[PDB]
């Protein structure tokens, strides 16, 4: 024949035990048995986006044959599913296609309209093996379909469909469209626990039903682009692989230690200054812990939603994952862990670090993005600073985040250059510079420095940023901002602000100066910003510590340098003398020590005068400060 | 006794691009 | 290559796809420079390789793991949505500076027997 | 009143030639109402208006609020009331000569709501 030749048979599969278990989706069903059922065009076509389950409606419809739960007119019907590459693979010669479809089409003839045709993929119809001898087994088709003759079960994607189907309307009308709508979330649950008995009797592993319906509420939650039942079987099945790793070899903490301990191996043979031995003895010391705490239990067997959280984490970027001890203890010590770089200004280091804690308890408004916050503080108080203080937490990293500085967009232009050309226009394929950035890694910071200094008819996209989080650039998609960290640093009133933050409390200056961002703002912006600080210049202890750190971050560089140099004490109360300004805050401290240190110590040592090694001293003289060499 | 072979027929098109422009 | 004939191309890659079913489960295949598959064998209607592979991926019964440039992905895989869900995203970030220096560490030995001669570590 | 005509003429509102000429305010959507030069992206489904005329030389042509397009989409409209015949991006030429090209605008709304009493018609 020529359906043994090129044709599979779906409703074999379904009795011989291979095709999945098929839930739901009952008036979709109906309606292809509904359509299947004419006289003239016998053929549906599933649309849906990709990843709802159109190949399982036509598979289930087949185990539905198999069971005998249909109507009576379906009952023997064998459904069929074209491999239309079987078809265009040998026509080397011209009409031998033609051939073979054509003895398709008698072979079904001959079945006297007992065969349920499904072909996958229905865009692959047109441009099946046309050539200059076009016939491309669409104007063969065709009226076979119109006479209703075959009962071609289409099934294709929809923006394929406007493609490669709706660029042939002939064909167009002999189909008839079923729009698969993408489940709900119950809906999903559902067709998790039936995929649940499967994934569990293959991969060997147990999934509790916490597990489902988390992996059913977070991945419609945290993943833009799939969708649902896809991402969540998806989820399941690599949280079961991640367990069956778990169980065969040793679980994951062990592996970590193991390659990071063999790491270290190769590089003390690498050795052959060191400070490397401490770090391997560590981590063979808490190896050979772990490794006997694993002999006392001698983690799991089953799948739970951490577990989940654990894979989605992974999935993403989104920390998801429930609290490590490690991290836990890290993140209480928020505010006190800013304060290693962030020394004052202790209402915004506050605030932020109970908006991340607001974020990783789990009582973040899932609409709207974590922190919307409006900095407010003179030139020089560490706002920038306090910023890249939370990259440096959040992603153990300075330079890691989206700093959008506001200061190019001084026009009504440059909300193009943030979310994209529309299209016909010259960079529409290359996105916006925003958006293609979140759709990357979502979980990150916005940053816009100087935000003021922009048009002030910008910020209505971020109305949008800040009412849901959605952004939408010239490429119609939307990308979700609901875990960002949206930041702005302003000065509107920082003379006020050096004028006013003695004799007045903390909060009518944040009114007053509320009501001057109300004079440069809208109250549409200003309504969605969740906490809007205020900011004060720093004293002299301020500067003393601001000072300390800079000196480290100097001997810190000089170490590799290779010069460990001291100082005074008294040294430190010269750079305070000498840096001392509370109208620019804390920059003229830094170029002061720029200059009072660095001249004579670029001085001397390009004089061809220091060793490594030498304890140097920041020895002072009447006025000047001079480095020694002991 | 020779067949004549269907071909492939690789084939081409093209895409213009507009530029608009601020009027100060 | 050696396909300007109709069909020949889907002649090879169905016959690949059938010895790796015949493999009972024990080739993993790697395909690099997944953005070439996309526009693999676009012939005048012709499948690329994406209409051929896309039944055997989503019935997990071919083993491909894909390697491409994230600026590739965007325009030859996330313009085709449905060939874009087959596979898993796997961000490959680039190394920090310390973790880069074991690895030239590990590299050492390969450019010594390649120039004979020898590296300062520092 | 250009529905009316339609709808005398062909027996029908939605038999006419709409175009609404408040969606060509680019100047470069007279790709859209006349078509693509050629090679380029869809090149060969020529324009809205070319298209439809060249099928049906006898049909009512309505440029919708022609007041707000481009005002470089008045060169196809000088080239239609001019002669009747227009160049398509395919090279082929129009017979616009048995259709009515029926335009609207409000120009005049504060002028013709302030003077229409005490004024008479050709004032
Ligand atoms: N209602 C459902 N009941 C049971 N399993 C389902 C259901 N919907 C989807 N699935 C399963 O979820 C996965 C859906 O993948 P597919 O439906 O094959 O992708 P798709 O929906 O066909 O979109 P394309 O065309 O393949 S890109 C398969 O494992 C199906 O078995
Ligand atoms: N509390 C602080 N702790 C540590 N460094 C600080 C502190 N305040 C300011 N700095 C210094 O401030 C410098 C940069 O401050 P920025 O935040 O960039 O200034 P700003 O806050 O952005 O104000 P403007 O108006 O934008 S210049 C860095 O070099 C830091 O050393």
């Amino acid at each position: 024949q020529a359906l043994k030749k090129y044709t599979i048979d779906l409703t074999e599969r379904a009795e011989q035990g291979k095709l999945d278990p098929v839930i739901g989706r009952d008036e979709e069903i109906r309606r292809t048995i509904q359509v299947l059922q004419r006289r003239t065009k016998n053929n549906p076509v599933l649309i849906g986006e990709p990843g709802v389950g159109k190949t399982a409606i036509v598979e289930g419809l087949a185990q539905r044959i198999i069971n005998g739960e249909v109507p009576e007119g379906l009952k023997g019907r064998r459904v069929l599913a074209l491999d239309m590459g079987a078809l265009v693979a040998g026509a080397k010669y011209r009409g031998e296609f033609e051939e073979r479809l054509k003895g398709v089409l008698n072979d079904l003839a001959k079945q006297e309209g007992n065969v349920i045709l499904f072909i996958d993929a229905l865009h692959t119809m047109v441009g099946a093996g046309k050539a200059d001898g076009a016939m491309d087994a669409g104007n063969m088709l065709k009226p076979a379909l119109a006479r209703g003759e075959l009962h071609c079960v289409g099934a294709t994607t929809l923006d394929e469909y406007r493609q490669y189907i709706e660029k042939d309307a002939a064909l167009e009308r002999r189909f008839q469209k079923v729009f698969v709508a993408e489940p709900s979330v119950e809906d999903t649950i559902a067709i998790l626990r039936g995929l649940k008995e499967r994934y569990e009797l293959h991969h060997h592993v147990q999934i509790t039903d916490p597990a489902i319906v988390a992996a059913a509420t977070l991945s419609h939650r945290y993943i833009a682009d799939r969708q649902l039942p896809d991402k969540a079987i998806d989820l399941i099945d690599e949280a079961a692989s991640s367990i069956r790793m778990q169980i065969d070899s040793k679980p994951e903490e062990l592996d970590r230690l193991d390659r990071r301990i063999i790491q270290l191996k190769l590089e003390q043979q690498a050795l052959m200054l060191d400070m490397l031995n401490e770090e391997l003895s560590d981590k063979e010391r808490q190896y050979s812990e772990l490794e006997e705490e694993w002999k006392a239990e001698k983690l799991r067997n089953k799948v739970t939603d951490a577990e989940i959280a654990e894979v989605l984490a992974r999935w993403t970027g989104i920390p998801v994952s429930r609290m490590m001890e490690s991290e836990r203890e890290k993140l209480l010590r928020m505010e006190q862990e800013l304060h290693h770089r962030v020394i004052g200004q202790n209402e915004a280091v506050d605030a932020v670090s109970n908006a991340i804690r607001r974020s990783r308890a789990g009582l973040a408004d899932p609409n709207r993005p974590i922190g919307s916050f409006l900095f407010l503080g003179p030139t020089g108080v560490g706002k920038t600073e306090l910023c890249k203080a939370l990259a440096n937490f959040m992603f153990d990293s300075d330079e890691a985040m989206v700093r959008i500085d506001m200061s190019e967009f001084m026009e009504k232009h440059s909300v193009s250059r943030l979310v994209g050309a529309p299209p016909g226009y010259v960079g529409y394929e290359e996105g916006g510079y925003l958006t293609e950035a979140v759709r990357r890694r979502p979980y990150s910071v916005i940053l816009l420095d100087a935000v003021e200094k922009a048009h002030p008819d910008v910020f209505n996209i971020l109305l949008q940023v800040l009412d849901d989080g959605r952004l939408t650039d010239g490429q119609g998609r939307t990308v979700d901002f609901r875990n960002t960290v949206v930041i702005m640093t302003s000065n509107l009133g920082s003379d006020l602000i050096q004028e006013r933050f003695g004799e007045l409390d903390y909060a009518h200056m944040k009114e007053l100066v509320l009501g001057v961002v109300s004079h440069n703002f809208r109250p549409e912006f200003i309504n969605r910003i969740d906490e809007v600080v205020v900011f004060h210049p720093l004293g002299e202890q301020h500067i003393a510590s601001i000072a300390q750190i800079q000196l480290k971050r100097l001997y810190k560089r000089l170490e590799e340098r290779g010069y460990e140099i001291h100082i005074s004490d008294e040294a430190l109360k010269l750079l305070s003398e000498n840096g001392y300004d509370p109208v620019y805050g804390a920059r003229p401290l830094k170029r002061a020590i720029q200059q009072q240190i660095e001249n004579p110590l670029a001085q001397q040592i390009l004089s061809g005068e220091l060793v490594p090694g030498k304890v140097i001293r920041l020895e002072v003289n009447e006025d000047r400060i001079v480095a020694v060499q002991h | 006794a020779a067949a004549a072979a269907a071909a492939a027929a690789a084939a081409a098109a093209a895409a213009a691009a507009a530029a608009a422009a601020a009027a100060a």
